[PDB]
Parts: structure tokens; sequence; C-alpha cells
């Protein structure tokens, strides 16, 4: 009965994730308050990355329920690489949006025309390429069961290049943005977008922080309770579903588009 | 005997163990796809693999690594 309960819970999580991300993509690609602005393309892509991250959740679910790998060595390698890639891609996408905001806030002094779609698409391609090349090389460098042939170096490299380094980069970027704004009534579209993005960053950090923290701890040499560690591992996949709720709660026109 | 006890970053510790637990066991318990905990220690002959987990059993000195 436990197996059925876990399978149903994970299936509902997958369905909610896919539904929310499809709705977000449609809303970004429809209406006028969302389609006309160009910054919403980054949001649409983050939605797409979360959406495609539902070919990873079912395989981890199958591993948990069965207790052994049932897909082959090559698929095990592909699953590991792509599972790392998706979380790394999401966090580096948040970092890229923050960096684009920082660049824009410091470029208006030198004037800028309306070439934004080219810049947005360039960032789109660049962040995916960086996410691939910051995750695959460490993986390729290092009764069936899907394993990691680790010498305790892949854990540190993965956590540093996936969680800690982008977190430090975004902390520095937003400190610089705050200082610039401090040096330099109603709310604007840009203010709403920045607030929604900041709430998304907070949600992502508070969700993925426990798992990467205890992963670093296991690298250092501290044992971890197994059930708590599995819950922390799945709580990031829960974050995947939580993100569209953050979009639909704190921004009204997204809610109107979802209703339509 | 004098086999590896703690193996991770920041040094690898090789230690002995009291008599009656001379042999060295290295038990692998797999939590998620990307975490396979290893426990290296001493035992009389070798302990049991509960929950169907791989456990290598060694009689010589320094076999667990």
């Amino acid at each position: 009965q436990v197996t059925l309960t876990l399978v149903c819970l994970a299936g509902l999580l997958m369905l909610l994730t896919v539904f929310g991300n499809v709705l977000v993509i449609i809303a970004v690609f429809t209406s006028r308050a969302l389609k006309a602005p160009q910054n919403l393309f980054l949001v649409s892509l983050a939605s797409a990355d979360i959406l495609v991250a539902t070919l990873v959740i079912p395989f981890s679910l199958a591993n948990e329920v069965m207790g052994y790998w049932y897909f082959g060595k090559a698929w095990c390698e592909i699953y590991l690489a792509l599972d790392v890639l998706f979380c790394t891609s999401s966090i580096v996408h948040l970092c890229a949006i923050s960096l684009d905001r920082y660049w824009s806030i410091t470029q208006a002094i030198e004037y800028n025309l309306k070439r934004t779609p080219r810049r947005i698409k360039a960032i789109i391609i660049t962040v995916w390429v960086i996410s691939a090349v910051i995750s695959f090389p460490p993986l390729i460098s290092i009764e069936p069961r899907c394993e990691i042939n680790d010498q305790k170096w892949y854990v540190i490299s993965s956590c540093i290049g996936s969680f800690f380094a982008p977190c430090l980069i975004m902390i520095l970027v937003y400190v610089r943005i705050y200082q610039i704004a401090k040096r330099r009534g109603r709310q604007n579209r840009e203010k709403r977008f920045t607030f929604v993005l900041a709430v998304v960053i907070g949600v992502f950090v508070v969700c993925w922080f426990p798992f990467f923290f205890t992963y670093t701890l296991t690298a250092v040499g501290c044992s971890v309770p197994r059930t708590l560690f599995k819950f922390f591992f799945w709580f990031g996949y829960c974050n995947s579903s939580l993100n569209p709720v953050i979009y639909t709660i704190f921004n009204h026109d997204f809610r109107r588009a979802f209703k339509k | 005997l004098t086999c590896v006890t703690k193996n991770t970053i920041f040094g690898i510790t090789t230690e002995n163990c009291p008599a009656g637990q001379n042999l060295c066991f290295k038990r692998w318990h797999y939590v998620i796809p990307r975490y396979t905990e290893i426990t290296r220690g001493c035992a009389a002959t070798c302990p049991i693999p509960e929950n169907y987990d791989s456990i290598h059993c060694c009689k010589t000195d320094k076999c667990n690594e």
C-alpha cells in the first residue's frame, strides 16, 4: 500500500508540474502584457526546463518503488547526466536573468535601442550551453543498479558548479543592484517582474538548499538519515511544481491569462 | 585488521580494531541514484546484508580500501 501511495503522490506531482508549466508557457506566448515584453522569454524557458524535468521524476520514482535499476547502464548514465543538467540549467537561468538585469541597469547611461529579442535569445542559447558544459565533463571524467563511480570528488564539483557558485554570483549581482538603486507613486511592470523573480529565487534557494547542503556533508564525511535525505532530494522536484504557483499568485495578469 | 575506516575528502584514515573482530567489511547501502553510502569497518567474520545491499567481506589486511 505504501508503493501505491508513493506512486500516486509522485504522479500528482508530475501532473501539477506539467499543467502549471504548460499554462505558464501558453500565457507567456499569448496575451499582450506577456507576449509583447521580451523578458518573459526567460520565464517561458524556465517553465519549459521544469516541464521537461518530468522525464527524471518518474525514473527516480521507479527506482524507489522497485529498489533496483531497470533501464540499463547507458540509460543510467544518460539519466544521471540529464538529471544534473536540469537543476543546473534552472539555477544558471536564474543567474543569467539576474546578470541581464544588472547589465541593463548599468547600460541605460550609454543609451540602447530595441534590440532586446536578439540579446534575450543569445542569453537563452548561452545559458543552456553553459549548463551542459559545466555538468557533462565532470560526469564523463568520472544484479543491476544505477550507480556513481565516485572518488568523493564528483560530489564537491557538482555542488559547487550547480548550487554554491551561482548562489554567490547572484548574491553579488543583487548586492550591486541594490547599491546602484540606493545611489539613484505606483508600481511598474519591471518592478513586478523583478519582485516575482526575487520570490522565485528565494523559493528555489530554500527548496534546493537542504539537499545540496547534506550532499556536501556526505562528501565531507558526515552520515545522513536516509528518509530525511530522500525527502530533501524530492523536495526540489516539489519546487519544480511550486514555481508556477509563485507566478500565478504574485502577478495578476498571469492569473488573468490562466483563467482565460 | 589495520584497514580503512574513514575514506572521504580531507584524508583517508586506516586503523586497526580489537581482537575478535579482525576481518574487514565494506557495506554499500544505496540511498538514491546519486548517493551510494559506504560503511567500512571490522567484524568477526562479516555481517549480514539486510535490505539486499552489497557488502564485500575481507579476511586479509587492507582489503576494503
